RNA sequence: AUCAGGAGGUUAGUGCAAUGGCAUAAGCCAGCUUGACUGCGAGCGUGACGGCGCGAGCAGGUGCGAAAGCAGGUCAUAGUG
RNA sequence: GGCGGCCGUAGCGCGGUGGUCCCACCUGACCCCAUGCCGAACUCAGAAGUGAAACGCCGUAGCGCCGAUGGUAGUGUGGGGUCUCCCCAUGCGAGAGUAGGAACUGCC
């Protein structure tokens, strides 16, 4: 799927957003997820939302990956009109080894049960890291 | 004449005893721009006449009418309309304009006061404000209709309000404070 | 009046351009070359672009231009056969 | 001060370096001003558990080449994909 | 390609570079007048003569005259004949008309150039 | 609105749908002036095929320029049978 | 400052310092000559005053550009397996990183 954006029509909006926890001092943490998978906004807001409700000891949860790649669908016959956006909103494209989210917390992780509920969110197998 | 000390004299002096630095940027030539009064409004089709009529008397050459750029904007402005009407020009004139216009005639007015309030503020471009009745040495006392009266202006490259005027009181008053 | 819709070209025809002038045989005073029209300046063999670079040789007849900004535009220094 | 032990990379390439790594060994690279440059072959479970004591980095080490040390510090660490190890680490003479 | 720094101002030629012979280059201060024959590739003056030098001879009047442009020309380009070069292009970079120019160049023809 | 100063390769502008080119400029302003000349060839469009077009000479001559030089209409590619 | 050589690593910014030899600024416009409106341009003349803008030297490598020592991803090419997919052989190696050059050289 070539990779896309807009440039083009305005469609839904953000079920995503809140970044959650302060950004004055960035960290090196993640959760590093082993295989590339397209997640749409929606998803990512199921997944992020699980850990930001789990997580309620602290904070200094954030995401780096964000979905800019749009995708549109065709309901009915067919012969006029590429096609509109509609339920399949924004994606965002993960790599083999690229990490989502990161907390900065020094060892003391509680939030390894949070990434756990959202580990059953996203369809991808995802793995725990320290570094 | 009382005009070349003014370069060469009194201007080291003036870049002593409260400067310190180099010898130049304080104060050249470039030429002086003399604008001239609204003319628009007043009245209709004349004035013109009368102008550039007494604006060639105190200096030589005569003005010329010159329009704006043809590109309409945000504002009443038609196609080819003559306005501004400027021209400025130097080489070794704008020296003695600065002599028979601060020495004689003044003090000798009717009313003149003496006292200026503080023009600019953090600029270089001065100020002025004189009325519209003048008697000067070159000028006839009876002849002339209508008296016109004129402001006056000097461009200058400073930095700062001191150093300053400075220079305007060596030659060009009065001026209390 | 004015364009609008952002974009780059705007599609055309297929591309008439050659590459006659061997520059190594007879060559007349003439264009070396099809791609560009309009240019100036070589009057011998001048094949000099950004790259590997260019070349041309033998053949004795003043001035002899390129096409334009393509195959070496620019302007090098004389050149002929070996003994004309 | 961590000694470790170590050879020279003669076989430059990747499919040589995979031969290692499945043998718990990685190449690398020491550099120090005047001193030329040279490539070597580090065992891969040593440095693994010593690079994870951050004082790694910070240290001297030791590291004898066949049969002689040379003494650097730690620089960079290249990691590997797929499987979490070692692929190459630089290191300066000190 | 681009108009070298040069060539924007104009003070060169190029078209007298691809015929592969010399220039006429005449110099103009104030004070005195120059004239040269640099050759191509960089700056290879063979022969050169300067207005203050005419003094040598037997010059009285001021050198920054049209006369002395003229009495400059007619030595740079006897020089020029005894050199070994017959043709010579004029390169007056920036000037007018009828000015010390013209008369330089009307005293190198009147040598033999 | 205008004017003065500073920053500013230029995103301006250049007739036209776009790309490419350009600033002591093919851009702007002003002045001047007007080569849109005649005749005849060589070359260019994998693969032969006309009209037409374009780049580049020669012979004789119009315009402008000091001259080289520039034109076969408007920077090039649609406005034709 | 004069006078040469090499002659795009001399694009472009920036620092120190020196010669009243030299040179722009500056200064003055009587005249040749010239500005459609303005000796500003143009052109001519003298040199009070500096080096605040040249030049001679010489100190930073930012950025452009041209070379050199080291190498992962990517990629050329031909066989292997495997649900997809991936692997191997072989020629190189993103881009990052370590360095080279801000003139060089003769004479008065």
């Amino acid at each position: 799927q070539p990779k896309r954006t807009k440039f083009r029509k305005m469609h839904k909006g953000r079920n995503r957003g809140l970044a959650q926890g302060t950004d004055v001092s960035f960290g090196s943490f993640g959760l590093k997820a082993v295989g590339r998978g397209r997640l749409t906004a929606r998803q990512i807001e199921a997944a992020r939302r699980a850990m930001t409700r789990a997580v309620k000891r602290q904070g200094k949860i954030w995401i780096r990956v964000f979905p800019d790649k749009p995708i549109t669908e065709k309901p009915l016959a067919v012969r006029m009109g590429k096609g509109k956006g509609n339920v399949e909103y924004w994606v965002a494209l993960i790599q083999p080894g690229k990490v989502l989210y990161e907390m900065d917390g020094v060892p003391e992780e509680l939030a390894r049960e949070a990434f756990k509920l959202a580990a059953a969110k996203l369809p991808i197998k995802t793995t725990f890291v320290t570094k | 004449k009382l005009h070349d000390y003014y370069k060469d004299e009194v201007v080291k002096k003036l870049m002593t005893e409260f400067n310190y630095n180099s010898v130049m940027q304080v104060p050249r030539v470039e030429k002086i721009t003399l604008n001239m009064g609204v003319g628009e409004a007043i009245a209709d089709k004349k004035l013109l006449d009368n102008a550039a009529a007494d604006l060639a008397a105190i200096s030589g050459q005569k003005p010329l009418i010159t329009k704006a750029r043809k590109s309409v904007a945000g504002f009443k402005i038609r196609q080819g309309y003559p306005i501004g009407c400027k021209v400025t020009l130097r080489g070794e004139r704008m020296w003695e304009f600065f002599e028979r216009l601060i020495t004689i005639a003044v003090p000798r007015i009717r009313d003149f006061r003496g006292l200026s309030a503080k023009s600019f503020d953090g600029r270089g471009n001065y100020s002025m404000g004189v009325r519209e009745q003048i008697i000067f040495p070159e000028i006839d006392y009876d002849k002339v209709d209508r008296v016109r009266g004129l402001d006056i202006t000097i461009t200058t490259t400073a930095k700062s309000d001191e150093e300053g005027r400075a220079l305007l009181a060596a030659f060009d008053f009065p001026f209390r404070k | 009046a004015h364009k609008k819709a952002g974009g780059s070209t705007r599609n055309g025809r297929d591309s008439e351009a050659k590459r006659l002038g061997v520059k190594r045989f007879g060559g007349e005073s003439v264009l070396a070359g099809s791609i560009i029209v309009r240019q100036r300046g070589t009057k011998f063999h001048a094949g000099a672009n950004v790259g590997c670079g260019r070349d041309h040789t033998l053949f004795a007849k003043a001035d002899g231009k390129v096409k334009f900004e393509v195959k070496g535009p620019k302007n090098r220094k004389f050149i002929s056969i070996e003994a004309e | 001060m961590f000694t470790i032990n170590a050879e020279v990379r003669k076989e430059q390439g990747k499919g040589a370096s995979r031969r290692l790594r499945a043998a718990n060994k990685f190449p690398a690279i020491i550099y120090g001003g005047k001193e030329a440059p040279l490539a070597i072959e580090l065992d891969h479970d040593k440095v693994m558990n010593m690079q994870a004591k951050a004082e790694f980095y910070s240290e001297v080490l030791t590291i004898v080449v066949d049969g002689k040390e040379i003494k650097v510090k730690a620089q960079d660490v290249q990691r590997h994909p797929y499987k979490p190890k070692l692929q190459h680490i630089d290191f300066v003479r000190a | 390609k681009k108009s070298a720094r040069i060539r924007r101002a104009t003070r060169a030629r190029r078209k007298l570079q691809e015929l592969g012979a010399t220039r006429l280059v005449v110099h103009r201060t104030p004070r005195h007048i120059y004239a040269q024959v640099i050759a191509p590739n960089g700056s290879e003056v063979l022969v050169a003569a300067s207005t203050v030098e005419k003094a040598i001879a037997e010059q009285l009047k001021y050198t920054g005259n049209k006369d002395a442009a003229a009495a400059v020309g007619k030595a740079v380009a006897e020089r020029a004949l005894e050199k070994g070069i017959k043709d010579v292009s004029f390169d007056r970079s920036g000037f007018q008309y009828h000015g010390r120019v013209q008369a330089l160049a009307d005293a190198a023809r009147e040598a033999g150039l």
